[PDB]
């Protein structure tokens, strides 16, 4: 962001990360698991604070 | 001698089906509220 022509940020793409590895592994694609939310509490007594 | 002695007895049974239904409920309603309590973990951690 600022004072660029798109054009030359895809030309130094092109440039310096061509040479990155696009090709994942056969099944080790990270996926995302839901994440369980949990009605919970946590108290961390302290009253020196 | 005792009149009442018909009714008393059919009230009676009333009152032990509410009972045999009220005290189970009202007391899971005590365990409910209680089980935040009674599954509470504590952990000491004090600075050495
Ligand atoms: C101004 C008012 C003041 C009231 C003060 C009351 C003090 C509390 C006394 C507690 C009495 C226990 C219940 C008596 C049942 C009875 O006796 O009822 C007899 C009746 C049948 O009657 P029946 O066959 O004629 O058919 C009726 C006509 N259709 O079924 C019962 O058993 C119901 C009772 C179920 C078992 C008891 C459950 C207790 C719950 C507590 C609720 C208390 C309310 C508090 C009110 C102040």
């Amino acid at each position: 962001a600022g004072g660029l022509e798109h054009r030359q940020l895809l030309d130094l793409a092109q440039k310096h990360f061509s040479g990155l590895s696009g090709t994942y592994d056969e099944d080790a694609v990270p996926t995302l698991s839901p994440c369980r939310f949990t009605g919970s509490q946590i108290c961390h007594r302290e009253d020196g604070l | 001698a005792e009149p009442e002695h018909d009714h008393r007895k059919r009230m009676g049974l009333k009152m032990l089906l509410m009972m045999g239904l009220l005290l189970p409920l009202v007391y899971a309603m005590k365990r409910h509220k209680w089980s935040v309590l009674k599954s509470r973990k504590l952990a000491y951690r004090p600075p050495k």
